[PDB]
DNA sequence: TTAGAGAATTGGAGAGTGTGTTTTTTTTTTTTTTT
DNA sequence: ACACACTCTCCAATTCTCTAA
């Protein structure tokens, strides 16, 4: 009844004062808090609300009645705070078991109050009513944490960490080990709270920050500076990097994968490289916003709405219709144009990816996240340090681990170790493409035999499952594989890797993978096309080609590709760039002309190459006004010689077998 | 050269000259489109003296620009009283004085939209007074309906004037008192005259309708009329 | 009942108001010159399509019409007859 | 019931 | 590889319901009775 | 009673899935 949740509110509200409190003979405006009794008990039976109540029960209401009455923001950081520093004194100088005791067991609740938040068709109504507002609430924790004495509480945690580092792995028991798992499970956590997402109940058809929350509180770029001054970096360094010596590797190097994914995610690699500036660049897009006024501008009447005329357009068979404004008496294009826009109709239409937090699966990644230049320069430091030092001796680990239990894994892990191979590899070969410095053998790992039966194994799995989000993954992560094996053979083993890699059998899947392309997103298709770009090239310069080349060209693999490059408003300068390299090889090289006369890709030449899409100047219109030009010479020909194909131009081609053959060529 | 607009025409030149004496008429009857014609005549012409002689100056610049004709002595004058039904929408000439003038009205010519959700946003053109609002968001992913809303400050507008033109006594009635006419006047002409000038007009003779009450689209059968200034002399 | 939906369809290609029309003037129609732009050359060539469009079905804009088309292009038997006709013509 | 996340709202 | 038979999801046609509407100066020109 | 704003409901148009030639 809600007088029973009111006594357990007022049950956790009571020992929310039993803890203890601060002092007032202090004088001392204010002292830091004073300690309690029973407190250990104390703990405990907030503990056991946790895990013998609300676990059995499936509530998260007791995580409520905690944020209710603020435990973690008012007791808990000052219990461990004040332990932490009374212990740095002591350490400068160079029952207190107890004091220990306390630490351990305050910290263990603040990774379960911020333990990060999952919903499904199993989770019970409570958590689902629940879901939305504890969001809230775990975002004033992630603030405060950060902020409390410009962060000082994450010294406490790796303390903690660095008694159980003392003494030799030889004689450290698993309770013992337990700790050094629990700190780095803590630093995943505040790092992967941030901003909600917005759900609803889909019965009709028609922002989550608290008042105290900001953005500036909650960026990625925040937490930068925050683990850089309390002296993270150097602890994860340090013990990454010494992992292959006998800390027993199976307690911390999956929580420690997690830590690299859950804050490379959400960088792009150029922001990291340069390639009064940031004033220079501003001008020149003032430029650009100049360029789309005067596009507005020329489609713009010099008199006022009002004065407007009439217009008649008179068809063949003298027919008549009729357009208003003052523009339509001069442009027929815009007349034509105006014409069709006033009808009412669209067609209605159809849509891949749930249950997983925000990334580049399922996000448009044009967008950049911001850095202090202080923490630029950290945030590269650290990866940098992280690639020179760790790389290869974490990939070895934790691939050695997956081979032996593959059929065990869930849709998460999968999704995580391919998306850590995928950064650091991209990221290295930039930096050595840019720099003698730098080297491409630090990432060597990844090329070895076992991780790629392991990366083509998941993507084997997850497409005949037709599991999409991992198919996803996994089509990135098999890229740069074939991206690195390039660049190792413009410098052995690896002509083997490659003469295994490209067995019949994978030939049948990669042919495979762009024709289903077409339904779904639009980073979807974009990986299919950037896997494909180097799938032939590498074949290229195997020199079989024949037999493969023949194998990608028919209608389907082209009606992605059209599918995708009309939305170029979009997109970059270069993925057009590679949808033209493939129909200069469809068109030109293979001599396969008849796919491309299909009339929907008629229109979207004169679109984009319209005065309305691409720039006068972008490099762009130089591939495409040198592509039509040969595109409208081959047509002339062919029209003229077998009138047939003024009907021709509007249908898919057809497959009988007596016509057909001519109708192709 | 001196960075100007606008160009002043006595019609009876387009007597003058054999291939236009017929258009002269032409204006007569049918203004609202013979000028627009005229005006991109000669915004285009302007671009071709630069491309075509190879000149220095900015083709952007003379792009961005509008051009205007303002056609004047078109014919004899006509009296106040005397304007017919049959007059509505040909060109005029009145002689008068001016009795006051409104302050400056803006008058909207773009529409601004944004979308609440996702924060697309559209430029819209008015025409014949109407805004064409969206149906739903155009942004692909997040085709919503309703999901488009105004954004005023954010809009474009332009600037209108009304001015009360006074019967010269020259033409009054036997016995009676002088009338006026009201004239509507926007953009370069607008702050031009004031209280006691005495000016000679010229501009379209238009009439529209005026609802019953602002709640339904119900007309009354009386028009309203006045006249749209296209040169004051 | 309601009224029921119109629509396009394959009766109305095959009409003598339909598609036999393309055939009987499209060479008339269209003309190309390198004298002009691609983009001069390729705006010319959608003009006819477009008025020919309308006058067959105006409910709905140009890109509907095509991506109508190609369902009942691919699926009727009597319009497949018919095209592949047309191709029997030339190899005539 | 019918829950579901706003997906798509990438602003 | 085509195609045709059956099931599920969605759109909006159009029918229905309730609702709102008529309708003390202060300044300035002119006539009139009052001292 | 006469234009409007808003709600409710049913029906068929559409796309998706399975089966066999
Ligand atoms: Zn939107």
């Amino acid at each position: 009844a809600d007088f029973s949740l009111t006594v357990l509110r007022a049950r956790i509200a009571l020992l929310a004062t039993a803890i203890g409190g601060p002092d007032y003979t202090s004088q001392i405006d204010p002292p830091p808090y004073k300690l309690g009794d029973d407190c250990l008990a104390c703990l405990k039976d907030l503990k056991r609300w946790f895990k013998l109540v609300d676990d059995q029960q499936k509530r998260w209401d007791v995580a409520m009645a905690v944020a209710e009455y603020r435990i973690l923001t008012d007791d808990l950081l000052p219990i461990l705070i004040d332990w932490e520093n009374k212990c740095s004194l002591a350490a400068k100088l160079a029952n207190k078991a107890y004091y220990d005791k306390i630490a351990l067991n305050c910290l263990q609740l603040l990774v379960l109050m911020t333990w990060p938040l999952i919903v499904t068709e199993q989770s019970s109504s409570n958590q689902i009513t629940l879901y939305g507002e504890l969001k809230k609430h775990q975002l004033v924790y992630k603030k405060t944490i950060l902020s409390m004495e410009s962060g000082k509480v994450l010294r406490a945690a790796i303390r903690l960490a660095l008694d159980v580092i003392k003494i030799d792995r030889l004689s450290r028991t698993p309770r013992d080990n337990m700790v050094l798992k629990l700190v780095l499970n803590f630093f995943r956590n505040v790092i992967a709270i941030e901003p909600g997402e917005f759900t609803i109940n889909t019965k009709k058809s028609m922002d989550t920050l608290p008042p105290n929350v900001s953005m500036d509180d909650i960026s990625l770029n925040t937490v930068i500076s925050s683990f850089h001054k309390n002296k993270v970096f150097g602890f994860l360094l340090t013990l990454t990097s010494s992992l292959s010596k006998e800390f027993d590797q199976d307690f911390i190097n999956i929580p420690l994968l997690e830590i690299m994914f859950y804050f490379t995610k959400d960088v792009n690699q150029e922001l990291l490289f340069p390639r009064t500036s940031a004033g220079f660049e501003l001008s020149k897009l003032l430029q650009k916003e100049h360029q789309m006024r005067k596009n507005v501008i020329k489609h713009t009447s010099a008199r006022h709405s009002r004065f407007g005329g009439l217009l008649s357009i008179q068809t063949p068979d003298k027919t008549r219709l009729t357009v208003s404004g003052s523009q339509a008496l001069v442009d027929e294009k815009i007349a034509l144009q105006k014409l069709d826009d006033s009808k009412k109709w669209n067609k209605r239409i159809i849509k891949a990816a749930e249950g997983l937090p925000n990334s580049l699966l399922n996000s448009q990644t044009g967008k950049a996240i911001f850095f202090t230049e202080s923490n630029g320069k950290h945030f590269k430091e650290f990866i940098n340090n992280f690639i020179d030092s760790g790389f290869n001796i974490l990939l070895h680990s934790v691939t050695n681990y997956f081979t032996t239990e593959q059929d065990r894994m869930v849709t998460l892990e999968q999704v995580e170790y391919l998306l850590f191979f995928a950064w650091f590899v991209k990221y290295q070969l930039l930096r050595s493409k840019i720099d003698n410095s730098a080297d491409i053998k630090q990432v060597s790992e990844a090329l070895k035999e076992v991780t790629f039966i392991l990366v083509s194994s998941l993507l084997r799995s997850a497409y005949d499952l037709k599991n999409w989000t991992v198919t996803h993954a996994g089509m990135i992560a098999f890229n740069e594989l074939l991206n690195l094996v390039s660049r190792t053979k413009a410098a052995t083993d690896i002509e083997f890797i490659v003469s295994r890699l490209f067995s019949d059998e994978r030939i049948q899947l990669l042919s495979n993978l762009p024709k289903i392309g077409s339904k779904y997103s639009l980073q979807f298709m974009k990986s299919c096309i950037e896997l494909t770009h180097s799938v032939l090239k590498v074949l290229e310069q195997y020199s079989n080609f024949q037999k493969v080349q023949a194998n990608y060209m028919t209608e389907p693999v082209i009606e992605t590709y059209i599918n995708f490059l009309e939305r170029f408003r979009e997109l970059e300068d270069d993925s057009i760039k590679k949808v033209f390299s493939f129909f200069h090889r469809v068109f030109v090289q293979a001599k396969e002309q008849a796919l491309l006369f299909r009339f929907d890709l008629i229109i979207l030449l004169r679109e984009m190459l319209s005065p309305d899409g691409l720039d006068r100047m972008s490099r762009s219109r130089k591939y495409v006004s040198q592509f039509s030009d040969y595109f409208l010479a081959r047509l002339k020909k062919r029209l003229k010689k077998s009138p047939a194909w003024f009907v021709g131009l509007l249908f898919p081609p057809l497959h009988n077998s007596e016509v057909g053959f001519y109708q192709r060529y | 050269e001196l960075g100007t607009s606008n160009l002043n025409l006595d019609a009876r030149n387009l007597l003058a000259y054999k291939q236009t004496e017929d258009l002269y008429h032409q204006l007569l009857n049918y203004p609202q489109e013979v000028i627009s014609i005229m005006d991109q005549t000669i915004k285009d012409c302007m671009v071709s003296l630069i491309v075509d002689n190879n000149l220095d100056y900015d083709l952007d610049e003379i792009e961005t620009k509008f051009y205007k004709v303002r056609p004047y002595n078109v014919g004899s004058c006509k009296g106040m009283r005397e304007l017919n039904p049959n007059d509505i929408d040909k060109l005029i000439n009145l002689k008068g004085l001016v009795l006051r003038s409104t302050p400056v009205i803006p008058d909207m010519k773009v529409a601004f939209f944004k979308c609440n959700v996702c924060d697309h946003t559209m430029a819209v053109e008015i025409d014949r007074g109407v805004i064409q609002e969206p149906a739903r968001c155009e942004r692909i992913d997040c085709n919503e309906p309703n999901s488009m809303s105004l954004i005023h400050n954010r809009c474009s507008f332009a600037d209108k004037q009304v001015i009360k033109l006074q019967e010269t006594p020259d033409f009054v009635p036997d016995g009676q008192t002088p009338h006026s006419i009201s004239l509507c006047v926007y953009d370069e002409l607008v702050d031009s005259c004031r209280a006691g000038d005495r000016i000679e007009v010229t501009g379209t003779f238009r009439s529209i309708p005026i609802r019953a009450n602002s709640r339904q689209r119900v007309l009354k059968s009386l028009y309203k009329t006045y006249v749209d200034v296209v040169h004051v002399k | 009942k309601r009224r029921p939906q119109v629509k396009l369809t394959a009766e109305k290609l095959l009409s003598d108001k339909g598609l036999p029309y393309v055939l009987k003037n499209a060479h008339k129609r269209i003309r190309i010159s390198s004298k002009k732009n691609s983009y001069d050359n390729l705006s010319n060539i959608i003009q006819f399509y477009q008025l020919w469009a309308h006058e067959l079905f105006p409910k709905a804009k140009f890109k509907d019409f095509m991506k109508i088309c190609q369902t009942v292009g691919k699926t009727d038997p009597v319009l497949r007859e018919y095209r592949v006709s047309l191709f029997r013509d030339e190899m005539g | 019931f019918k829950s579901r996340a706003l997906n798509h709202v990438k602003k």
